[PDB]
């Protein structure tokens, strides 16, 4: 039985009237006959009288004054679970993919508050991702926050279905992927490369991109984090993608501007450090699983003052950076290891040998990188005979770096490799220390361990 | 022509007889509901300031008392909320539960425990909003309060009543310091409390069960309102710190209290402002956000002893109470030209700053010489210190400078390559590990044995291990006055000649 | 104009009339006071900054003829919130209301000159067909159409005029 | 007579009847709990309705209290009976001491004085400050005014000119402390009565505890002070310690009072709060007052509207600045900002015209050198260019001093510097005659015969 | 109670203005006793139009030699002296 009536339409902002008992909740969901389509609103403010302010999740061309409009009791609820694997949805957890439908078991709702502090794991862990410049120079907190800052052409794209290979086939977890306020084109050839490399199997995805109305671009992050929430009750590790969060911050300004809201510091919602918060608090560890998260990360105007880098860099654990000079070396993961930054890097977090081993590797990158300016100007035979040697071993690190992926394979062929920690301190620290000095540096490049570095050096 | 909040059935319930306050004047109805703000009809005894009680278990907070509505801010969740639901109005001003059996709890912003713990061990209750002490109640700060840092303590010293400003840029050792200062507090009768505002709720869990390892825990007060939590509830938390710090600073004792982030209490007050459409300044910041903190800040004082006796009614006779803050700030890319950075420089006495360049290049605490200072000055040290340490920090105030004057060449050598290697040293042994304190007998030789010569021809930069030989030389054998010079604090020539036979008799066997 | 200011006032005034029988009442009541609300020195007084509670009380006096539920509530409601002069909407509305709880329209009728009464009770009977509801015409005679009808039902309106044909005509050329 | 209908935080709105409603600046009480709440009324709107701003804490207060209405404006005690005491922005006194015996009080809003009776004055005062009586020297009756952000040295300042002029002075002397630290005023007290000089100070103190109207109204309550000291042919001192806490708590209490703001959120009658204040402390032809104050700029922004409205008031101008204080080099005055009225050679002579001006022009020649040498370094300086680059560093070393009152920052001891001998040292330096000397030797010291002398020490 | 005047502000002149210190209003404010004027004028008024005009070709002299020498006013000219504090 439908109760309400709408009573103003203006742009994507609806207004409805109830009696004055039965008025909706604040985040609960309404729904209206759109001529054949239905539309469902999502309640912002409660206005005296009955009256309630809603923003539209879908366009809101074509409706009158006076429709009739439904109030579910529930807020907005997506499937969750496994049923959700491989498959594409939006916002309202309705396929956008054509296989069909989604036989879930169970619906959750997108809004909820994050875990207590009593339920917290009282505990610090590290994910071991198997890339060896992640792990070595900027490892991953088991439920804490990772920033890319890379462009384009860096291979973004397979870092991330590398990570979602790893995290499913190593561990046991499974991924959520959502894409928020980013180019169709994308997703679509993403989706493609996605099944084209068997991972789609161990991912599930939610995508809201930049031809929807602001409301979808805003609560399809929540939709990814409550699926990424089903997977952590049931005891399990998962990682969670987010395409841009910058744009999760401009389509909460856009709302934030259409409910008229006045101007925060930079034109900025009022509620921008409060509506990061919400989104962030939830993906932490818990002591039944954990959810992990990265997170593309775009700085306006190369700002790294502006109030939405600083609020989303107060709640980032790691920062991957990605290059294009390294990837026109023809290194791959193209990770700039000197700008490269996690707050893990703590001896007493991670040990006293992997904090020495990589502040080590960064020294040596960082006299490299002005052994090889003076090089440039005055020629090799300027420099001391203990130069000659640093950049030696500069030259031999900057490409034990690069990894073979299992999603790698239609560029290189190579079988790709999954390298543990102490395997990649191990390497790391002879090549640093001046072992393994008698060989060529191509005996190191796109190789696992260092024991298959001297093999292919023998078979060299 | 607009509408005032003035509807249908309420103008109907007038309609039925004018003189609705024939009913209670102790309830009222919700009426809009909008991003935690509340505007409510009827109510016609609150009182500004009072706590609003909601269905469930939650209250509001009535900032307006407009012509026919109170509006006001929830303290929790307030999606649950809807129009028409009655509300009663508790007639107490906001006030928090205080006692000394909150030590060793984690609570929520209104004294509520938020460990698995069970109910609270209070005292009674006192209000969140107060005037501080007058000006003829003050008393002049001159006792030390010890951190374990060998570069404060020496070129920024705190006394029990001043307040210390901790500001620098992200990621730089300020919750480090903090922290540290309050676990230093382990064992010298001056109790603790730690205010986290706007901090991410894994950093709240990890700090305080640090503070637990150390056996510190015991001893402090953990009031919590993370980054998830409702602006209200973030804006009112260093409030509720302080009522329940000024407990023991009126009852004649010592309490220091830290507010982990004064910058984001700026920032949720901001998003109150504006929620309710108040015009805002500089930065879109409101106009009245130096009152936000100097009220608040205003509030750690030293009180003379009769001040002490008015308030517990004569009870407590003849001790002197105090209660010493320290608020930390977060500044966008270092510099602190900037509108709160500087309304809170204008409000604390002294200035710990935090340089990242430091930060970065090993020198840690980064603690930047010549922007830092401390206006209670030496009147805080213990006179050993004070006389060891004398004005090093105008010192390298210069230092500094003429080393990034000087870039080209070490020119003018008369005493530079002295100069510049005596303040060198000096930085290199300023260096500190966290979790390390060191006691003020530790800190005064040291000083000694750097701040006169006996150190500046021997540039050996292995000195972490010549200073863990010397500090652990001194303990097992060579004085039993490292428990005499940190009883007193005295500057003797009789305690100086047994300082500098020690000091040759360790020095002789490095 | 406060047709928005008034749309509360007229719904809480209605509302109440149904629940103590006395709709056809207040409608005069109302009918009284949006008339004492255009008198010249009445108007004067309105503009003038009167407390509301004397100024409330200044406009009792000139109406007695008024319940102690209506006039000594409402219009002191009206006067805190200062909409006095809102009352000769808040007259229509209210009539508006009524006019959709009782089932009615007030359709209207326009004619170069007057009709049969057979005409108009097809009119009245096949309207009551095409709406849903007792219909209560009223007829104007508009000589500009000169043949024809208008009939208009609120925001719908249907055009028989000769001079609406003709100036259709105008424009297919 | 009157209820209250409204409270918004510091401004409450008050109806009376329409043949009692009070003026526009009269006082009413309010039983606020148990204690006694003042307000002064800012506005009266239509319908016998008032605002007016509370003169304490505004909490506790319920909507329809009854208010009673004093038919007189705020007044203060005032003259000899308020020497040696503190007293509240209502005249209350807040040290522990007995009730004040004063025989007359004044209301705290006056007209300033005619144009007719102001009186004009060249005699030079001198202070122990090299910089500020070279570069800005002010005279007996006008204003001084120290410009800075915060922390640069605006009290350490304003206690030295206390020391080195109110101390050997004849008159009285008023302090008005608006909105600043309550452990200062705490200190300054003891200070003075320790000194036994209190029986000659007169105190009010509205500082940042309080909530708007007292720092709104305690700079006035103290004017009202000097102003009567002033009546009585006596001259006086009057030192206000932060004057922009006094426009600050107008713009805290503007949007509440229904006022559009203007330029950078300040009220719209910025200006005119500043100039109804500013131009009644002033000299005239039966007394002077000469009066230092503190002037807060926001943000280190000079150009900041209340800084930029403010500059016109004074007479002498001091302008502190941030970089040269964290060079270490106290007191942080900006030679190339600071200015006086005092500063013509018909007034203060003209070899310490020339002295000035000299310093000033080569200062801002190396001013102009510092762009090239950060970037191609000082290598490629002219040799000349050298020269004036070495003495403008000098210069800027020899403008520090230490003073008594920084005596516990540091442990130098206090120098006090007469005009004589600083004209001496820099006419000295400019022409050369200390060329062999290093910079170090002019840091942080007297008259120039202590640099030659720690030169030798190095 | 408020009348209403239906008149315009006003402010005396004439030559007895010549050396005196007076207030917006015309009133002194020197103490040197009333004004010699020479009747009222409207203080809001109507600028000469384009044909009452005439150029201007006649200096007037600052003294100093930057501003007479390369900045030159005439009279009847009107110059903006615009800078800092
Ligand atoms: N004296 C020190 N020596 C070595 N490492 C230190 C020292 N002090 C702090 N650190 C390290 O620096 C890291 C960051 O310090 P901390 O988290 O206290 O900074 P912060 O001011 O809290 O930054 P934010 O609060 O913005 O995250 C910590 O992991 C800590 O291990
Ligand atoms: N691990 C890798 N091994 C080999 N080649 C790689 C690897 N990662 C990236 N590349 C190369 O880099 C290219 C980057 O293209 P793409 O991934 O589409 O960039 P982006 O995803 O950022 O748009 C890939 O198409 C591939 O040629
Ligand atoms: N001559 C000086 N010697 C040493 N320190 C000084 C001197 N002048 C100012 N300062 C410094 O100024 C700091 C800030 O205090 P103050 O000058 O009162 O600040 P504000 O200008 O904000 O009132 C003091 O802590 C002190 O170190
Ligand atoms: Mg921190
Ligand atoms: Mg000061």
């Amino acid at each position: 039985m439908a109760t309400g009536k709408i009573v103003q339409v203006i742009g994507a902002v609806v207004d409805v009237e109830f009696p004055q008992d039965a008025v909706p909740r604040v985040y609960d969901a309404l729904e209206v006959q759109n001529g054949n389509e239905r539309l469902v609103l999502e309640v912002q403010q409660q206005l005296g009288g009955g009256i309630v302010r809603t923003i539209a999740m879908g366009s809101s061309d074509g409706l009158r004054r006076g429709l009739d409009v439904k109030d579910l009791e529930h807020p907005i609820e997506v499937p969750v679970g496994k049923a959700t694997l491989g498959r594409i949805m939006n916002v309202l957890g309705e396929p956008v993919d054509m296989k069909g439908e989604i036989g879930e078991e169970e619906r959750w709702a997108i809004h909820r508050a994050a875990p207590s502090y009593e339920e917290l794991s009282n505990s610090q862990e590290l994910l071991e991702t198997g890339i060896k410049v992640i792990d070595l120079m900027a490892p991953f907190a088991k439920g804490g926050k990772v920033g890319l800052f890379g462009g384009a052409g860096v291979g973004k794209t397979v870092n991330m279905m590398e990570l979602i290979r790893n995290i499913a086939i190593e561990h046991s977890g499974y991924s959520v992927f959502a894409g928020v306020g980013e180019r169709t084109r994308e997703g679509n050839d993403f989706y493609h490369e996605m099944t084209d490399s068997n991972v789609i199997d161990k991912v599930s995805l939610v995508y809201g991109q930049m031809n929807e109305p602001p409301g979808n671009r805003l609560r399809v992050a929540l939709t990814g984090l409550t699926m990424a929430e089903k997977f952590r009750d049931e005891g399990r590790d998962v990682l969670l993608f987010v395409d841009n969060i910058y744009r999760y911050t401009l389509a909460g300004t856009e709302v934030s501007a259409l409910l008229g809201r006045m101007p925060s510091a930079v034109g900025y919602q009022p509620t921008l450090a409060e509506e990061m918060g919400v989104l962030q608090e939830r993906i932490t560890s818990t002591k039944t699983g954990s959810i992990t998260s990265v997170q593309a990360v775009y700085v306006p105007a190369d700002d790294l003052t502006d109030p939405s880098p600083a609020t989303t860099f107060a709640h980032l654990d790691a920062t991957v950076v990605l290059s294009r000079q390294i990837a026109s070396l023809g290194i791959y993961p193209a990770v700039d290891p000197l700008d490269s930054t996690s707050r893990q890097l703590d001896p007493l977090v991670v040990g006293q040998e992997h904090y020495d081993t990589a502040r080590g590797v960064q020294s040596i990158l960082q006299r490299y990188q002005e052994l090889k300016d003076i090089i440039a100007i005055l020629g090799m035979d300027e420099l001391s005979e203990e130069d000659k040697l640093v950049v030696a071993r500069a030259r031999k690190i900057q490409r034990f770096l690069s990894q073979p992926f299992f999603v790698a394979e239609v560029f290189t062929g190579s079988p790709g490799k999954y390298v543990s920690l102490k395997d990649t301190i191990r390497g790391f620290k002879g090549i640093m220390e001046g072992e393994y000095d008698h060989l060529p540096e191509q005996a190191f490049y796109m190789v696992g361990s260092i024991e298959e570095a001297v093999e292919k050096a023998k078979k060299l | 022509q607009l509408n005032s909040t003035e509807i249908s059935e309420l103008i109907k319930q007038r309609i039925a007889q004018f003189n609705v306050v024939s009913e209670a004047h102790n309830e009222g109805t919700i009426v809009s509901v909008s991003d935690g703000v509340i505007r409510i009809h009827g109510l016609a005894d609150c009182m500004q300031g009072e706590m609003i009680s909601l269905p469930g278990n939650r209250y509001a907070i009535a900032l307006n008392l407009e012509r026919d509505s109170v509006g006001a801010v929830v303290m929790g969740p307030y999606a649950d909320l809807a129009e028409g639901m009655k509300v009663k109005c508790t007639g107490r001003i906001l006030e928090v539960p205080v006692g000394r059996g909150l030590l060793g709890r984690v609570v929520n912003t209104l004294g509520a425990p938020i460990d698995g713990k069970g109910p609270l061990d209070h005292d009674g209750f006192s209000a969140v909003e107060a005037i501080a002490p007058g000006v003829i109640e003050r008393q002049s700060v001159d006792q030390p309060v010890q951190t374990g840092y060998k570069a404060v303590d020496s070129m920024i010293p705190i006394g029990r009543g001043q307040r210390e400003l901790i500001i620098g840029d992200r990621q730089t050792g300020k919750t480090a310091l903090a922290i540290d200062a309050i676990i230093n507090q382990r064992d010298s009768g001056i109790k603790c409390i730690y205010v986290a505002i706007g901090q991410k709720a894994s950093t709240i869990s990890n700090v305080v069960r640090k503070l637990e390892e150390h056996g510190a825990l015991a001893n402090t007060i953990v009031v919590v309102a993370t980054a998830s939590e409702s602006a209200a509830l973030q804006y009112l938390a260093p409030y509720a710190g302080c009522a329940m710090g000024e407990y023991f600073r009126d009852r004649g004792e010592d309490a220091l209290i830290i507010y982990d982030d004064l910058s984001k209490q700026a920032v949720a007050y901001r998003q109150i402002s504006l929620l309710l459409r108040r015009p805002p300044g500089r930065e879109a910041f409101p106009g009245d956000v130096f009152y936000l903190h100097s009220r608040l800040l205003e509030r750690a004082a030293r009180v003379n002893a009769e001040y002490v006796e008015a308030f517990t009614k004569g009870e407590v006779k003849g001790k002197t109470g105090s209660l010493t803050a320290l608020p930390i700030i977060e500044t966008q890319a270092g510099d602190v030209s900037a509108f709160v950075p500087t309304n809170v420089i204008s409000i604390t006495d002294g200035q710990i700053f935090l340089e990242t360049n430091l930060f970065n290049a090993g020198i840690r605490p980064a603690v930047n010489p010549g922007i830092s200072v401390s206006r209670v000055g030496g009147a805080a040290q213990t006179k050993i210190m004070k006389k060891l340490s004398g004005g090093i920090r105008t010192a390298l105030a210069q230092y500094r400078e003429l080393a990034a004057f000087s870039q080209f060449a070490s020119d003018l050598d008369d005493a530079t390559r002295k100069q510049l290697d005596h303040g060198q040293k000096v930085t290199e042994l300023l260096k500190q590990k966290q979790y390390a304190p060191m006691s003020v007998a530790q800190q005064s030789l040291v000083l000694f044995a750097a701040e006169r010569g006996y150190l500046a021809d021997v540039e050996l930069s292995k000195i972490g291990s010549f200073e863990a030989a010397l500090l652990a030389y001194v303990d097992r054998d060579h004085a039993p006055l490292m428990q005499e010079i940190n009883q007193t604090g005295g500057y003797n020539d009789e305690i100086e000649g047994k300082l500098k036979g020690i000091l040759d008799s360790f020095k002789a066997t490095q | 104009e406060f047709i928005t200011v008034a749309r509360p006032y007229a719904k809480a005034a209605f509302d109440f009339a149904v629940e103590h029988q006395s709709v056809e009442r207040w409608q005069d009541m109302l009918a009284f006071a949006a008339e004492v609300t255009k008198n010249e020195q009445m108007a004067e007084l309105l503009s003038g900054a009167l407390a509301p509670e004397t100024l409330a009380e200044s406009f009792i006096a000139v109406a007695g003829e008024q319940l102690d539920e209506n006039g000594q509530n409402l219009i002191r409601v009206m006067a805190e919130n200062g909409r006095l002069n809102a009352l000769p909407d808040v007259l229509e509305q209210f009539i508006h209301l009524r006019a959709v709880s009782e089932a009615t329209a007030e359709v209207d009728v326009i004619s170069a000159a007057a009709l049969s009464e057979q005409q108009l009770a097809k009119i009245s009977a096949a309207m009551e067909k095409r709406l849903s509801r007792k219909v209560k015409l009223n007829a104007k005679i508009d000589k500009s159409v000169m043949a024809g009808v208008i009939i208009r039902a609120g925001d719908m309106v249907i055009d028989g005029s000769v001079r609406g044909r003709l100036e259709r005509l105008a424009d297919v050329l």
